[PDB]
């Protein structure tokens, strides 16, 4: 019987697999396994006597046999394996009599079995539902011994009749088969834990119609039910559940949540699967708690306890729910909440400081310029907090959390030379605070500012036209600045005022009672995605037209435009540049502009007849 | 000032424990909490006596 | 707090695990007795009465520890009044105790003879219970036997 031994492993190896939280797992001493003794199964001319001894003489050894010893002319043939459990009556014994006796045998049978399950089944290496399982049904084994040995008075005083024990003994029939049919289903395999617990559920009401196996199978599940409910105190009251195995409700890894805690999804009940997520999120929210210092316990902490068909107990998992997520959001909005952080993100990153950046322009211009590789990361830092400085930008406490970071590509991540193709910023995450505030997901918000910056860095480009001529008579330069102005202000008012703040408002007014971190979460992605598409190039064909435009832009309005060669400070190659760039632009304006048609600022761009036709 | 208060509970233990009252610190500590506000001592000894009559009556 | 203490009161006195509205019942059996007897010598006094008959009975020194125990409450006689009516109720070793042969200066006394059959009578309670715990083991499991 190799099986008792192998199952034994797996059963013990999917306990100690997964988590080592409790030390030394034990397992039980051999020699338990191997007395015949310690299994609930182990001198007349008997036909020839007669019948007033026959009927008296066979109870005697059948009431021994309904016990798991063996008989005197009733007998039992070898278990080899063999979980029929065949038992073997004698020759010369009476036919009529014989009939009665193997209506009983499966008392026997059964019985040899449910012992069988209880020396086994009992040890360290099955888990806890089977523990308290295994004494529930090593209870009802003393009364049939207490029946056996009622029955056992009577046939000392010889008082007794085959009819009446075989009338006596049907509640114990059912009693014992209602248990065989539990453990027969166990012992298909395997049944852990929560895998067992569709039998816990599901065995009772198949047996709901019948009104005695039914309340037998509510004290089975009374008490296995107590300690996966005792665990479960530990994740939905706690800040780390104590498993002593890993039998229970939480794959986890010691490394965001879907490595921290994920589901053992049939190591959850029969009733429990709409409220896994409610438990996974609830203890994965009690750790942060725990992580935090914060306060670990819980005020509706009561016994989770088993009942059919008044099944109001999940509602303590609601109520737990709209404790314990509730008290981590009540840390998660008046600190490592998104309020004074966002602002600080807002007034860099999407520029809500427009005082900000006219101080770096006016510092960083021997950085704007040099060649590669010659990057210079201290002096950035202090181009910052000296432009931090000197500004009103100075103000924020974050500014300190706050950091110059390096950027290598130059929005070409779309599918030193310094800070044009390679600034970035960085608020410095924290653990507790990287399930909502976090580098991986800042890397998209990045993107969002370099655009914002990148835009507003060609209006200086294009502003740059203004100082540099405002001898002092052509307007053909600031007419093509007014139409690239009339552009660039105008995209820059629709990406400033109506990509961020309507998106950016339809995920802050959530936060004030948003109802979990994951929530949040999907609130913050929807919100930077839809932004991120709220951006004008955000599209398969990029609008690429936008990257020539502004190139050919930034050689008139910087490198040509300067003071018309100080000419006022006229042999026609200023205007033969001003042509060149003008066919180019125009060409590609009509373009942009009929995308933006074909794709509500264009409404604005043409409103009294601004051209139309370029 | 408070862990005066736990060590009256030891007294108000303790002889409760002498006179041979039925009483658990649980109770105690409620009973005194309930006299602080002035409530008849005799009445409360009235409704203590007949509910462990009751509690062994609902088996 | 006021009505709430008669609320847990109530729990605390239900026993351990049909943990339902019998919580509700039992208040009202609380609420009637109140009712019913609100309409209709301190506390010293009190416990001296009580000192004097247990110190009759036998059990002097735990008398002299009453008295002691609540002396020191001058720096609660409601609270007292608690005790006192409800002292019935109730659910029904030393080697230094009563020995000559220890301690420094014990002076001339000659045989008492009524402390020997005092530690005479303790050791036949602890054969009697025994033999009573005995009866009470047998008759349980052979009355299932025998019904």
């Amino acid at each position: 019987l190799q099986q008792s031994l192998e199952l034994k492993r797996k059963m013990l190896r999917d306990k100690q697999n997964k988590k080592n939280s409790g030390q030394h797992l034990p397992i039980f001493p051999a020699w338990v396994y191997e007395r015949p003794a310690l299994i609930g199964d182990f001198a007349l001319p008997i036909g020839t006597l007669p019948l007033a001894s026959q009927e008296s003489a066979v109870v005697e050894d059948l009431l021994y046999v309904l016990v798991g010893v063996d008989g005197r002319y009733v007998s039992a043939q070898p278990l080899a394996g063999r979980q029929s459990r065949t038992f073997l009556v004698d020759p010369n014994l009476d036919l009529s009599i014989r009939e009665l006796v193997h209506r009983i045998l499966p008392v026997a049978a059964s019985y040899s079995a449910v012992t069988r399950f209880i020396e086994e089944k009992s040890s360290f290496e099955y888990g806890q539902v089977n523990h308290a399982l295994a004494a529930a049904m090593r209870t009802l084994v003393k009364e049939h011994l207490i029946l056996v040995s009622q029955l056992e008075q009577l046939h000392r005083q010889g008082l007794l009749s085959l009819q009446k024990l075989w009338f006596y003994i049907q509640p114990a029939m059912r009693t014992m088969d209602i248990l065989a049919s539990l453990a027969t289903s166990v012992d298909k395999g395997e049944c852990l834990g929560g895998s067992t617990l569709s039998l816990l559920h599901d065995r009772s009401f198949s047996y709901t119609g019948d009104s005695q196996a039914q309340e037998l199978c509510l004290y089975l599940t009374k008490a296995a039910s107590a300690p996966y409910f005792e665990v479960l105190e530990k994740w939905i009251y706690r800040g780390i559940i104590h498993d002593p195995y890993s039998e229970f409700m939480v794959e986890e890894h010691e490394l965001y949540w879907d490595q921290r805690y994920t589901i053992v999804q049939q190591q959850i009940p029969s009733f429990l699967q709409k409220m896994a997520d409610k438990i996974l999120s609830t203890g994965k929210y009690l750790n942060v708690v725990r992580e935090c210092g914060h306060d670990v316990t819980c005020p509706v902490a009561k016994e989770i306890i088993y009942t059919l068909k008044e099944r109001a107990y999940v509602e303590q998992i609601e109520k737990a729910f709209n404790y314990a997520s509730k008290v981590l959001l009540d840390f998660l909005m008046e600190e490592k909440e998104l309020v004074a952080h966002l602002r600080s993100i807002k007034r860099y990153f999407l520029m809500d400081q427009g005082d900000f950046f006219v101080h770096f322009m006016d510092l960083a211009e021997e950085e704007l310029r040099k060649p590669v590789e010659d990057i210079t990361p201290p002096r950035l830092e202090a181009l910052l907090e000296l432009a931090l400085r000197m500004s009103t930008a100075n103000t924020d406490p974050f500014k300190d959390d706050l950091k110059i970071d390096l950027m290598p590509h130059d929005l070409i991540t779309q599918l030193a030379l310094s800070g044009l193709e390679a600034f970035s910023f960085d608020y410095i995450v924290k653990w507790p605070l990287s399930l909502i505030i976090n580098r991986k997901a800042l890397t998209r918000y990045q993107m969002l500012f370099r655009h914002m910056f990148y835009c507003k860095h060609v209006e200086r480009q294009l502003c740059s036209v203004w100082i540099s001529n405002k001898a002092q008579w052509f307007a053909g330069a600031f007419t093509l600045r007014q139409r690239m102005l009339n552009f660039v202000q105008n995209i820059q008012y629709y990406m400033m005022f109506e990509v961020m703040e309507p998106t950016w408002h339809i995920l802050e007014k959530n936060l004030k009672s948003a109802s979990n971190i994951d929530d949040v979460l999907g609130h913050h992605t929807g919100f930077l995605d839809t932004c991120l598409k709220d951006c004008m190039l955000t599209n398969p064909e990029l609008l690429k037209v936008f990257s020539k435009l502004m190139s050919v832009c930034v050689m008139f309005t910087n490198c040509m435009q300067k003071f018309t060669q100080s000419m006022k400070l006229l042999v026609s190659g200023f205007e033969a540049t001003i042509n060149k760039f003008d066919k180019n632009f125009s060409a590609h304006l009509l373009d942009l502009l009929a995308r933006l048609s074909i794709y509500s600022v264009i409404s604005r761009l043409d409103f009294n007849g601004f051209y139309t036709e370029r | 000032n408070l862990n005066a208060v736990r060590e009256t509970m030891d007294v108000l233990l303790e002889i409760s424990r002498i006179l041979n009252t039925g009483l658990d610190m649980e109770t105690l500590s409620i009973c005194v909490r309930l006299c602080e506000q002035g409530i008849n001592p005799e009445a409360l000894s009235s409704v203590i006596k007949e509910l462990r009559k009751a509690t062994e009556a609902l088996k | 707090s006021i009505t709430q203490l008669f609320d847990d009161l109530c729990e605390a006195l239900l026993p351990a695990a049909n943990r339902k509205r019998a919580k509700r019942s039992l208040k009202k059996v609380a609420y009637n007795a109140l009712f019913t007897n609100l309409f209709q010598l301190p506390a010293r006094n009190k416990i001296l009465m009580l000192s004097f008959d247990l110190r009759v009975g036998g059990l002097g020194p735990k008398a002299d520890r009453l008295e002691e125990l609540v002396e020191e409450l001058e720096a609660v006689g409601s609270v007292l009044d608690l005790l006192v009516q409800l002292a019935g109720s109730g659910p029904p070793r030393d080697y230094f105790l009563n020995n000559k042969h220890v301690g420094r200066n014990v002076p001339y006394s000659g045989y008492d003879c009524d402390d020997l059959s005092v530690f005479e009578m303790d050791v036949q309670s602890l054969i009697s219970r025994e033999e009573c715990l005995c009866h009470s083991m047998i008759q349980e499991t052979l009355q299932v036997m025998e019904a």
